[PDB]
Parts: structure tokens; sequence; C-alpha cells
RNA sequence: AUGUGGAACGGGGUAUUGUAAGCAGCUGCUGAGAUUAAGCCUUUGUUCCCAAGAUUUG
RNA sequence: GGAAGUCGGCAAAAUGCCACUGUCCCUAUCUACUAUCUAGCGAAACCACAGCCUGGGGAACGGGCCAGGCAAAAUCAGCGGGGCUUGUGGCAGUCAAGCGGCGACAUUGCUUUCCUAUCAUACCGAAGCAGAAUUCGGUAAGCGUUGGACCCACUAAUAGGGACUACUGAUGAAGUGUCGUCGCAAUGGUAAUUCAACUUAGUACGAGAGGAACCGUUGAUUCAGAUCAUUGGUAUUUGCGGCUGCCUGACAAGGC
């Protein structure tokens, strides 16, 4: 048959997955970010102790396939305020920063080389010489606007890719009052927000991407999709040589498998280990958001203790995690 | 958490790789990859396969013995009570083994080449 | 004697093991089963909430006495490490790399005498004598090789198939130096080892066992004092 | 079978969202929020 | 003989409405004049056939669920004649069967004629002529269906007497202390009032003695109730436990009770009679005792004593008629059995559960009971792997000395 | 049954679904080395027995094990006769013939 | 009679033995062959031949056996499987031959001693088979 | 449209295969040798190329 | 797994009751060609005029009429679509509301999508419905209604019925100064389904036999959307190795 909820089955008009819904804003909660933006590096598998009471393998080892996506810390480069109207949300104003790096300026041109690199010259010039206009616009946001969404762009420079145009999107700011959001937004201009300060290794997020294009079978694949209930297993830091070492493994190692991730590269930044599949192929930008709703199903609450992570060679049939161990087992080569 | 040695190549089998095959003789065979599984299916003798550890040790391409550091390793079937002091030294002694074994086999290959 | 069931199953000889020194029960399922064992032996012997090879059938997968306990080669290093940590020092624990992994279905042992499925390997017989410190007899019960499941045995008695002949009962009892009874359990369930678990002072039987058998086990195993 | 569109499944789902089940989501976001 | 499994009978009007409503709802409804005559014929034959199947299906259910008086144990068979007049029940059950064939014949006839239908109307009236006839056939059994429903209603109330198991039938004059013995022996609650004929019908009650189950079936005193008592005593392998009012507090003369017992002796033949002297604390007796079968057991009805002794005597009569040093720990010799009331019973893991969220929520701490030098490390994670090598293979309590006995050796090789 | 074909063709398992050795509780069938040498039906023994045992207690088995004809490869192959190639089976048959010729 | 007296619950695993398949008799009850005719607990999956797996119950006919056990279709427990199935532990298992045991609907098996290896899954589910098993891996 | 620029080779890593000729007495040089991106990772390695043309644009 | 597909050994496979086989469960992968696009060459049938849909127009209701829904250029590739009727028989007599002799009921004589009229799942009311199981009835079409020769099982259940344009994807000029980034959301579509396992229990209820539920939790069936870490399959990586045949007077060397 085929579900009727996913038609017209046509190519997505976007490459970066659009967040069509943000969590409900509650002023009792103070300020936080609600989304993020990463790159699917690839997937591996893990071994985990399963602390689910009543499950047939309570307190027993399982094996789980996990998706590793690299998320270099996003950089906040603007603030936007939406006003409630009878005709729907309407973007009232937009305010930017001074130093917009070349990575995000590339997003504004189809040809960065041939351009005169003239983006944001007058705005940045007037930004420095007269900040009263910026203050007036932020005053407007905190006086009229009800939804505050910050421009944040990902540092695609650090990713082991060939693209140079940074990705740009609007993260909403749930928490506090509208003034609190604007103060939070203004205090993070030209600074970077790290994923460790957005997700915490155990929560259950919703992953949004564009599916891998299978071709023409009408159109098949390359559709916008939204996996729900994707659970974080481990938020690793790119600076530590222990990001792929558990408490049951030691064995100083890095999440990148033997020989680099297939068709992606070497992950040397902050990464996220989600469970199971995620939409899209490798090296496609994925969007991560907090779950729109509170569901405390026991799978969403139970803690995770990874026992062992796999860094064998995914390019074939790998059988050695680390080059040191390969040398210890294999006899000394002629080289 | 046990990394068993494959029956054919004698190479370590990490969780998630390879196959389990149980003989009707209640004997269990672990294979690291499909290459070794298929070779066993045609019933090639590992002593006569050019890329297995059993073949290599049948022709003396590795040292016959390493009683390294006066004790190296043994499969234990009578477990021991857990102790933080004992685990610490075993953790240190284990990695002190590998460098000794590597150091000795380096000179072993040097002797073999000459 | 006691009537107890694991989950809603009467075969508590499968889901648990009990000796004069310890008690092994299944995990993650009914902790009510742990409570039942703890209610009668909690302050006397340790009650281990364990598993063997990621299964709840540890009773039929192990064999042990007051002195030593045996597990099959299928048990993990983690589960074996768990058992040794929880169990006290005087009880020795070993991995029996033996032909028929299910030790409970082939070996029924006490502190002094054990009965084994004749089809065991010689090294297994040697280590059983070394560990259990019992004399090993490669005999059969009721013509069935599964001694452990068809012969529920303890220090003060034993139960076997009702089918086995009187001369066979006398031979087994004399060679075991203990009184023996040919009884039933769980309303005609002839798997006496799988339905009844016995130590020298307490015994547990399935909920479906009628009063007539319960009186019989009480008489043979003399729990009244 | 009680379907997830059931008003009483939805009603009891609510009461789970008002126990410590959601408290481990309220202060759980406060973790990052002080960073 | 559990007679509770019989489906409840409709009262004709509902029976027809249920049958007719099913035919309307489950079979097609719309047809036009312009359709092929074969389709018109096929449509109406389906309804006529369908109602016949519905009627027969309901009728067969009655005929099968009711118990066949000839094929059953004569205890219940003789019980049913006194209660239900086997001829009347058999006439009722047979009439429904004659009904069952009659609906079949009419259905076969009108289906057969309908094959020759020429217009939509002529088939319409045969279908109406059909539905009228099986409707009129059923309406004639109004008395039969009502009688069976009343019989069904009382059958489901009857207790399933046990003929195979050992039994102890109790009989005698009304209010002769039989009710007190039944209440004290059986867990059943039979109403005891000064009004006579309180035991309207038989009351069954199971009791456990000598590791065996015995069924005590109290019978009505002594007539329909007397006939039921006589039939119950007629075919029942049980020991007679007649209770005689020695003190005459039951309102009946002792000689009258003796005469009744002598009259019932013909039914009490080949049975272990009991000469219960009811109200002992509160002549013909010698003649009754001369039989020998009846055991003279005094029963203090007013003092409520001897009931247990009488039951023990009756059960005994019915039975007659039919080096390994077990080093138990010292704590076992002085162990307090876990009983919930006393706080003494040590808490159990079941109780730690209910305080901590119940089944499916409470995570048992498996590490919480290791015999270990310390209860803090009691949640630590032990290394399992390092550099291709398992931690487990190296755990040795003296391994440090193997490491020092080494240090000399490598220091020798470098030198 | 056609056990000679299975012995001579170690590959191409025939998807045998017939039964379990007529109520044989253990599948670990062992054939004595002295009996195997003295056997006049090597095909049946090879197709049925899962291993050829040479116990040290038996004098004939010990002599055959210590014999120069029986080499390390022969003993290793005979330890697990369930997994043995066509060449190994031919080598085992040749070794049995060589031992039988020496004996008589 | 399906899923009855099987203790806990069975994880999903690959389907090895469709309808009308031959398995060896694994116990010493006296049978040799079993023939699958129906599979318990199969839904309304259009054009799906019901299939069996380790620890599953199927209506079986003793194709080869003594005539008394024949001529009566009755449930049987598939004790082994040739198709590769993966445990939740992650390792992939498979046996040489498809084997099954002869069992009454309640759960007590009719045999006295089963032959060869036993699937660890069916030993977990079926305590009666675990009572009468020789070696389980 | 001159840069952690891009390309063509090459090296290393990872892999697939199963030990290349020749020499010496089946064995050793030989887990060798070959292939490795065509939809693998990486490159201070060598060389080149680019600081263009046309069109449409208030 | 080996005839469960199909009326069926149709066609291959097995060689030159047993056994083999992708007929099927359930399809997947690989190769060539057509296919598509480009340069060139280049028809004919057919043609009143045209081409959105609902209802109505006495008929034949239609593509034009009427009343509505609506309606934004140019295209590319696929698919060929085009006031009936029901749940209750016939003869005779008796009443008798009443009307003008009939006389009403009653009485006696004999013989893909859609519909709900719901099989299952949700809830509900009644029944001698103790518990369990069940019967009847009501709301209800969200959601399922199977596999093999009337049958024989599974299953929660295997309920009864009607019937050029569009469709599916792909580009696309254009107002609003131009181009671009980030967004808003009118409207359209929509998705989940059933089972049983642990408790709660051998408790409520029952002489006993038997024996539930709410709640919490755990897997499975079916359906949908994704994904390729693992295992499996596929081979033109013609990647490596082995074998067969051929060549240089010879070895090597490759060769096809």
């Amino acid at each position: 048959h085929g579900s009727l909820g996913f038609l017209p089955r046509k190519r997505a008009s976007r490459q970066r997955g659009k967040v069509k819904a943000f969590p409900k804003d509650d002023a009792s909660k103070p300020v936080h970010l609600t989304a993020f933006l990463g790159y699917k590096a690839g997937m591996t598998h893990i071994v985990r102790d399963l602390d689910r009471p009543g499950s047939k393998m309570h307190k027993r080892e399982i094996l789980e396939a996990v998706t590793v996506i690299e998320t270099p810390p996003m950089v906040v480069v603007g603030v936007v305020g939406y006003v409630e109207t009878p005709r729907g949300l309407r973007s009232l104003t937009t305010v930017w920063a001074e130093h917009l790096s070349e990575e995000v300026k590339r997003r504004f041109y189809k040809n960065w080389f041939k351009s005169k690199k003239k983006a944001f010259t007058k705005y940045a010039k007037k930004y420095a010489e007269s900040t009263q206009s910026i203050n007036r616009e932020l005053e407007r946001i905190k006086k009229y606007c009800s939804v505050v969404r910050v421009l944040a762009h990902t540092q695609i420079r650090k990713t082991p890719l060939a693209q140079k145009k940074a990705h740009l999107m609007e993260i909403q700011v749930n928490g506090g009052s509208v003034a609190d959001k604007v103060e939070w937004a203004r205090e993070h201009f030209e600074k970077t927000v790290d994923i460790k300060s957005t997700f915490e290794q155990n929560e259950m997020i919703d992953v949004i991407g564009v599916t891998r294009g299978k071709g023409n079978e009408g159109n098949a694949g390359y559709m916008h999709r939204t996996q729900l209930n994707s659970k974080i297993y481990r938020i690793g830091a790119g600076d530590d040589a222990k990001n792929a070492s558990t408490d049951f493994d030691a064995t100083e190692k890095r999440i990148t498998p033997m020989g680099g991730f297939v068709r992606y590269g070497v992950v040397e930044n902050d990464f996220v280990m989600l469970n199971g599949a995620t939409p899209g192929p490798v090296k496609r930008v994925l969007t991560l958001r907090k779950s729109l709703l509170t569901h405390t199903s026991r799978k969403a609450l139970e803690p995770v203790s990874l026992k062992w992570i796999d860094t064998a060679s995914k390019f074939g049939h790998g059988r050695f995690q680390t080059p040191a161990e390969a040398k210890q087992f294999l006899g000394t080569l002629k080289k | 958490m046990r990394v068993h040695t494959c029956y054919f190549c004698s190479g370590p089998v990490y969780p998630g790789h390879g196959i389990m095959f149980v003989r009707n003789d209640s004997k269990v065979f672990r294979f690291c990859r499909s290459k070794c599984h298929k070779n066993f299916k045609m019933k090639r003798n590992p002593r006569k396969v050019a890329w297995t550890k059993a073949y290599r040790k049948a022709h003396g391409k590795e040292m016959v013995y390493d009683t390294a550091l006066a004790v190296t390793a043994a499969r234990r079937n009578v477990p021991v009570r857990y102790d933080r002091n004992v685990i610490a030294t075993t953790l240190n002694a284990m990695k002190r083994v590998s460098q000794v074994h590597a150091k000795r086999e380096r000179l072993f290959y040097k002797k073999r080449l000459a | 004697a006691l009537r107890a069931q694991f989950e809603n199953s009467n075969e508590i000889g499968v889901f648990s093991n009990l000796t004069n020194s310890y008690a092994l029960v299944a995990l993650g399922g009914s902790e009510n089963f742990y409570s039942v064992f703890e209610a009668e032996l909690g302050d006397v012997v340790p009650v281990v909430h364990t598993t063997i090879g990621g299964t709840r059938i540890i009773g039929r997968l192990t064999c042990g006495n007051r002195k030593g306990l045996l597990v099959p080669s299928s048990t993990t290093d983690n589960e074996l490490q768990h058992l040794r940590n929880s169990l006290p020092d005087p009880v020795k624990i070993q991995r029996v790399d033996e032909r028929l992994s299910a030790l409970g279905n082939i070996v029924a042992c006490n502190d002094y005498v054990a009965l084994v499925h004749p089809d065991i390997e010689r090294e297994t017989e040697e280590i059983i004598a070394d560990v259990l410190d019992v004399e090993v007899f490669r005999q059969t019960v009721a013509g069935n090789v599964l001694t452990g499941s068809y012969c529920a045995l303890s220090n003060q008695g034993a139960l076997v198939h009702p089918r086995t002949s009187i001369q066979e009962q006398d031979e087994l009892s004399s060679l075991l130096q203990v009184p023996l009874v040919a009884g039933t359990i769980n309303r005609g369930s002839d798997v006496i080892g799988a339905g009844l678990v016995v130590n020298d002072w307490c015994a547990f039987a399935g909920l479906d066992t009628t009063a007539t058998e319960l009186a019989v086990c009480e008489s043979i195993f003399k729990l009244q004092d | 079978t009680s379907g997830p569109r059931d008003n009483n499944r939805n009603k009891w789902a609510k009461k789970h969202l008002k126990k410590g089940k959601r408290a481990k989501n309220s202060n759980f976001s406060k973790f990052l929020k002080k960073k | 003989a559990v007679f509770k499994n019989i489906t409840p009978i409709p009262d004709v009007n509902t029976f027809l409405d249920v049958v007719l409503s099913r035919t309307q709802r489950k079979t097609p409804t719309v047809i036009r004049s312009g359709f092929k005559i074969s389709r018109i014929r096929g449509f109406y034959g389906r309804k006529v056939k369908f109602t016949q199947d519905t009627i027969t299906e309901k009728l067969d259910s009655i005929l099968q669920e009711f118990p066949k008086l000839n094929d059953i144990h004569p205890f219940h068979a003789d019980l049913l004649n006194i209660l239900y007049d086997r001829d009347h029940l058999k006439i009722a059950l047979s009439q429904l069967s004659t009904a069952k064939h009659l609906v079949e014949n009419v259905a076969r006839d009108y289906i057969r004629l309908l094959k020759y239908g020429d217009s939509l109307y002529r088939c319409k009236q045969l279908k109406r002529a059909a539905l009228g006839r099986m409707a009129t056939i059923i309406k004639r059994q109004k008395s039969s269906l009502e009688f069976l429903e009343q019989v069904r209603q009382h059958l489901s109330r009857l207790p399933a007497i046990d003929p195979n198991t050992r039994t102890l039938l109790v009989c005698g004059y009304p209010n002769v202390g039989k009710s007190s013995f039944m209440n004290k022996v059986t867990r059943a609650q039979v109403d005891v009032q000064p009004y006579a004929f309180t035991t309207k019908s038989l009351f069954v009650g199971h009791f456990d003695y000598k590791y065996l189950r015995w069924q005590v079936i109290d019978t009505p005193g002594i007539n329909t109730i007397e006939m039921q008592s006589i039939t119950a005593m007629a075919h029942l392998r049980s020991a007679v436990l007649y209770f005689m009012d020695l003190s005459e507090m039951c309102g009946y003369s002792v000689a009258a009770q003796v005469k009744l017992y002598h009259s019932i002796k013909p039914l009490f033949a080949n049975k272990v009679t009991i000469l219960v002297l009811n109200k002992i604390d509160a002549e013909l007796l010698q003649t009754i005792i001369d039989d020998g079968n009846v055991k003279v057991v005094q029963t203090s009805c007013v003092q409520d004593i001897g009931v247990m002794d009488v039951r023990t005597t009756a059960c005994e009569a019915l039975l007659a008629a039919r080096a390994r040093p077990a080093c138990i720990p010292d704590s076992v010799k002085t162990r307090r059995a876990y009983d919930a009331n006393d706080p003494n019973r040590r808490i159990l893991a079941r109780d730690i559960e209910a305080a901590n969220g119940g089944a499916g929520v409470y995570n048992v701490e498996l590490r919480d009971k290791y015999i270990l030098q310390d209860p803090s490390w009691k949640y630590d994670r032990m290394p399992e792997l390092l550099d291709g090598k398992n931690v487990a293979d190296f755990v040795d309590p003296e391994i440090e000395a193997k490491l020092l006995a080494l240090d000399e050796e490598e220091e020798r090789l470098e030198r | 049954t056609n056990v000679d074909a299975k012995v001579f063709h170690p590959e191409k398992r025939k998807r045998s679904r017939e039964g379990y050795a007529d109520d044989d509780y253990t599948l670990h069938k062992t054939v004595l080395a002295s009996e195997f040498v003295t056997a006049n039906d090597p095909i049946q023994i090879l197709g049925t027995s899962a291993e050829i045992v040479f116990p040290k207690d038996d004098e004939e088995c010990q002599r055959l094990y210590n014999l120069d004809v029986t080499t390390e490869e022969i003993l290793l192959c005979c330890s697990d006769l369930q997994v043995l190639g066509k060449k190994e089976f031919r080598d085992i048959l040749r070794w049995r013939l060589k031992i039988r010729d020496e004996m008589g | 009679r399906g899923r009855g007296a099987a203790s806990g619950t069975k994880y999903r695993m690959t389907l090895g033995l469709p309808v009308q398949a031959i398995m060896n008799c694994a116990d010493n009850s006296g049978a040799k062959n079993l023939y699958i005719v129906s599979v318990f607990g199969t839904g309304a999956r259009l054009n799906r031949l019901p299939a069996a797996s380790c620890g599953d119950m199927v209506l079986a006919t003793v194709k080869k056996g003594k005539p008394d056990l024949r001529k009566k279709i009755m449930p049987a427990i598939v004790v082994r499987q040739r198709k590769a199935w993966r445990r939740k532990d992650g390792v992939y298992l498979y046996f040489e031959d498809n084997a099954g045991v002869i069992v009454n609907p309640k759960g007590e098996m009719k045999g006295s001693a089963i032959t060869g290896p036993v699937a660890k899954e069916c030993a977990d589910l079926w305590p009666r088979i675990a009572s009468n098993a020789g070696t389980v891996v």
C-alpha cells in the first residue's frame, strides 16, 4: 500500500531539515536553546548494560547500532523576534553582530569568489559608529515581540568536508521572559554555543533530516522526515583522547574508526552518539531538536552506561580497534 | 565482555563481528568474518592456510613461548574476589606485558631475517 | 515444606538452585521469588539474585552443594565474576568445560554423594570429585540418564520416579547411604528435580503440588524438627 | 487494545507528566542552563 | 455435572426479533425490478436459507447444552425427575427438535419453489410466506421455551454433587443439629433459623481430613424435600450420619426419630451408619443400637462439643470401609518464620519493592549484596578490557609479587 | 545409508532431515583407533564416527599413537573428524592402510 | 495452547521453518521426522506462509515414526534452526539441522531425553524442555 | 578571480587477495606481491593551473 | 523451506515415495540491448469545433444548456484511467375503536475508494451476570477481517455489500526595483493496529472446582517512515589466487 500522510512524494525543497515546530514556551522555566545542527559522520555499534526492569535482558549485555554525528559548536550571529498576529507569527525585526565570519557570508552568494564580498558592510559600519539603532531594535523586540529566534551558524570549516558555505538557521529561545531571551541573545553575539550546553548525553531528542536520494523508481527518496524519540548515548568532546573510551574499556582511543569514517573523514570535534538510524546519508547536515512534548516512558528516563565502543575498520571487515593492538597481535611487518 | 579467539585465523573476535556456529557435538565455533567462516565450510586445514596464526606457529614464525614478566596470561575458571589494589597492579602489569612482548619479538624478527 | 511458584510456573527447580550454603534465584523476573527464598533462608545463607548465560533457568544450568558450585562454559565472565563476589569464601566456584553444558540436568549432588549422567567426560568426573569432595557414581535413575532432573536429592533423603522398580530404589538408596522414596510432584509431574528444591533443613515445591506429596516430602526429608 | 488516541490513556499520560517523571526533565535542563 | 454452561433462553418474541434482525442486517437488502431473474431468485433464497440456519443454530444449542437425562449418573437423573418431571422436560426438549426439523422442511420447500419465480413480487411473497411460517412454527413453543428457561434458571443454581469422591451424607429430622455440624465442618454458610425446612435443598461442602478431600452433602429434613433426601441417600457412596435428638430439643419425639431411622434403614443399607446423639449435654435406642452399623457418638448440640470427634470417627469409619552429617546452621534452629504481622520478620525484597515503585520500576541493586571488604565501592565498575586483553585473565591476589619477581629479570636483560 | 559419499564429498551438505541416530542421546560418537584399523568397513566408520580416539590406557592405541606412521598432522586431523577435508580423509585412509600393512 | 506455559516472553528472531517443512525429532520419544502443517500465533499477513523459529510451537505430523504417534496432528516445539538468527547480545547463531521436540499443548514434552544442542532461547522460555535438556548453548 | 585555493601524480593509513619472480638448501628471503577509488581517510611530498571569457541584469 | 504459487511441475533445476529447483514465502543483486538525450533523416491514421469537476435538464442525460465548485503562460518524463427496495404466510370464526355492512390490533382453530444493515477491537445498558466464560441490545466504519484441499487449522476476528483531460513526479517566464539568505502558513493530506507476559494473585468472588480487573511495566503481530554498524545475498573492482586450452626453437614472461 503506502501511507497517505507522506504525499505528494516529491523532492524536498530544502537540504537542511526545517524545524516545523518548536517546544512550547513556558516562562516558569528559565532560558535555554531548543535545537542544534550537526553532520552525520556515520554509524557504529556499541555494547551496553541494559537497566530496564521487567525486560528479558535486565542487567544483561546487548549490542546497539549508534549513529555518530559531529557537531562543532554553533556560533550565534543574530537575534530575530516574531510577534503574535491574527494572521500568524510575523518576523518583526532582525539584529546581527559585527564580525560575521567568511563562513556565513558565503551563505549569501552563489559565487563567493567572483563577488566583491560586500555583504554586511554598511550594517557593520553603522553598528560600530552608532549602536543606538541596534539598541532601538532590541528595545522593539523586548517590547512587542513574543517569540525570539536567534540566528546561529555552524563552523563548517572544522568539519572534514569540502563545502565552505556555512549553514544558517533559527534556533528558538524557550525560557524566561522576552527580555530574558534578548539579554541571553545579546550576551552570545559573536560567541559560540557548544552542544554540551544544549544536550546532556541522556535525553531523548527528535532528529530531522532529508532522506538519501534513491532516484526515480515517481520520486523516491530525498524527502523531508522527522525521526522522533532518538536517544543520546554519549556526547563526546573532540579535545579528549578518551571520547571513545568507556569505564569498562579504558584503551585510549578516539571515536573515528580505523582508517577514518567511510566517505566522511576524521571526526576531531564535539560529536553526538544517537541510537539507531538517522535520515540522510553521511556528510549531510542533520537538525537536532528537543522533543516537542514531555514523555516519561521508561526508555526516555533510564540511564545509559556504554561498556565498549567499536572503532574497527568500517571499510571492509575490520578486526582491530586501535593500531597499537594490531601491531601487538600481528607479527612485526617488514616495515 | 569477552573477546574470544576465532577458530580459523586465531584472530580476536570483538562483539558484533562474525558468526557463531554450534557443532552437533556441542562444540561452538566463532568466526571473525565471512572469509574465515567460508574457508571452514570448505574444511581447509588451518595448519595449511598461508595467513593463519596456527600455520605460522607450525613453521616457527613466532616465538614458541613467552612467559613474559614471569607471568603473562591464562584462561581462568576459578574466579578471584575483586580488589582495588589487585586490579590496579594487574592493569599496570598487563600493559607492561605488551611492550615486553613487542620488545622481544622485535629482536626475534631481527634474528629471523639474518 | 512450602508451595511457591516462579512467575506463574510451578517448576521452581528450573528457576532456582538451593544448597546448604547458599541460594541462587533468577533475576529481573519476579523478585517475589527472591522474597520467598529470603523469607525462609535470608538470615542463614546468602540468596544470590543471579543469571547463567543470560537466562532465568540457572537451577537446571548449575550444580552445587554446601562446599562447591559448578557452572557451564556458556556462562559469561561477568556473571561468573558476579557469583564469586556475592558468594562467600568457603564456597568454591568453577567453570566446567564439559560435554553436556546443562549441569543441573545431568548431575545431582549432595555434600557426600553425587549421581551423574553416565555420558560425562573423565576430566569432568575428576574435577567434580576435586571440587565437590564427593564420591562420583556414573549411574542412572528409572533408566533415564538425566539424574539431576529425575532425582531430587538432599542430605537426608531422595526422590525418584514412581516408575522405577523397588529393587532399583533399594540399589540407589543403599549406594547413596540415605533413605529414598519413589514419589511424584505437581500432580503427576515426574521431573522431581525440576519441581522440588531441597536442602538439609528446608524444601520448596510448586504451588500445584497436592498435600499428599507434601506430606511425603516432609516425611522423607524430616523437616518437622 | 486501548488505542493511543484514548482520552483515558491521554489522561493517565498526563499524571505521569506531573510526577518526578517530569521533574527529571525540569531540573535536567537546568543542568546545561547554568553553563 | 456443572450445569452452569447453558446459554440463556430468549422468550419467543426476542427469539424472533433476534432472528429477524440478524437476517436483515447480515444479508443484502436492495434489489430492483430490472435485475436478472436469476439474481432475484438468488437474493431471496439467501434470506430464506439464512433464517433457517439462524433458527436451527439457536435450536441446536439448546438441544446440545441441556443434559441428556438417560446418559447421566442416576443421582442427578433421579434428582431431576423429582425437581423437573423428566417426562415434561423430555416432552419440552423433543418439541423443539420437532420444531427444528419443521423449520428445515419449510425452508427446503420454499427454496425449491422459488427456483420458478417469474417476477420480483412472486418471490417476495414466498419469502414472506416463508418467514411467516418459521415465525409461526416457533411461536407454538412459547410454553416449552418458558419452561426450559425456568429449568435453566434453577439448574445453574444446583450444586455439583461429587459422586466419585468419598462422601459423608447427613440426614435426619429437621433442626436436629445437622446444620450446626455442616457449618462447623464445611466452610459453606447455610442459614440456620428456628423455622422448619430451612434446608430447602441439598447443600454441598468440601472438607479436608487425613490429607484427603471429603464432600459433605447435607440433605433436606423429613414431600418434595423428603423425596430429594430419599433420592440423595438412594444412590450415593457415603456414610450415614443421622443425628438423633436425644434431648428432644428439636421438637420431635425421640421415638419418632427412631421410627424414622428404622424406616430409612432400608435406604441406609450397605452404608456406615452413625448413631449421633445430638444435644447429649442438653427403649427404641437399644433396638437401633442392636443393628451395630450405627456408631453411638454423643453430640453436645447445646454445648457445641463433639462435632470434631464425630467427623474424625466418621472419616475413620469411611477409610476402613474403603557419613551424612547434615550440619544445619544454628540460626536455623532458632529462626523466626517470616510472618507479616510481627515486625520481627526481617524486611524482604518484596517490601523494598512496594516502597520503591513496584514491579517494572524498582531496579534491584544486584551489587547491593556482595560480600566485600567495603560497601562504598559496592557500585564500582570493574575494568573488563584493555589493549586487546581482558582484565579477567590477570586477576591474581599475589600478582604484585609476580610483577616484582619480574623487575629483577628485565633489569638483567637490559644490563 | 550412503555414508561413503558424504565421507568422499565433505562439502555439499545434503540437508539431512531424517532423525537422530535412533535415540542416541549424545552425538559425540567415538571410534577406537585399534578398532578403526581392524575395521573392514572404513567408509561406514568415517561417515558415522565423529572422531577416532587413541586412548593412552589401551596398549594398541598407545602403540599406534607412538608409531612413526601416525604423524602430528594425522593425530590433529583425527582429533576432530567432523571438520576434515577430502585430502585429510584420504590421508587418514592411507594411514590406516599403512598401519594395517605393518600389523599384517 | 499457543504461547502457553512458556514462562516469560520471546524476543523477535528470524523465521526459519515455513509451513510444510521437515525437521528431525530431537527427543527419544520414538519419532524420526516431523512435518509442519500450521504455525501458532500468525496474523492476517496476506500471502505469508507461516514460519517457525527456535522456541516456537507448530502443529506437526510425525511423517516418519511409529504409527501410534502418527495419524494425530499435534503441537511441537522447534528446538533448533538452520537459518542464521541474531541474539540481542549481537552474536549470530545457526545450527546444522532443523530439529523439533514432541510436546503436549500444556507444555510438558512427551520425550524423556533430547539429543544434541538446544537453543538457548527455547531453554529460557520452556522450563519443561529445560528440565529435559542435555546441553544448551 | 591567489589561497590551512584547486588539480595531476606520489607517500602513509585502512582494506581485498593469499605469500610474486629470482636465489639458496618442501623450506627461508615472502602477512609477501598485486589492487586500493573509480561514491575510503589523510598529505609541509613533486609538478602544474587559476588573480577569465560570453550572456542577462535599476 | 522445497509445490505452500498456479485449475497445474507452465519454464528452468536435478542426468547428459525419494531428489532438485526463486513457481512461491519475498524478492535482491549483476550483464548486454531497447529505452532517454544529442547531430541528421523523417511518416500516417485521424480531424464539425473543442477539451476541469458535482448536481439538474421528461429521453440520451451530454462536452456546449442551467446552478455551483472554480480558474494564471510554456513545458519534460511515466501510468494509460477516461421515491422501487428490507422483520414478521394463507383459510375460517369471535370480538369491536369506530365509521358506514365492514371494521384496526388481538383471540381461536391445521399445516483503489465508499456504505453500515458491526465479525473483531473501544465504551455502554440489561440477563440467576458469584468469578471466569457467555447471551441480547445500543453508540461506533478509526481500525483489521488469514493461510491450505463445504471443509481444517491459525487468528482478536476471519462481517455483509456498492462503485484531448485526468493521475503521478520534473522544470519553468512573471509582476511586488533587482538578486539572495532566513522565515511565516492559507489550504490540502495524515497513521498507527492487535495480541499476551510480569506483577496487582491464586488475592476480590467461590463449599469447592476454579478465578478477574484498574494501575504500573515488558515483548510480540500487522502497517507505516527511515537506515546499512553488524550478519546474509549479489560480482564488470573483470580486485587477487587456482585450474583448463593456445604462443614464442628453450626457461621465464605475459597473452587471449
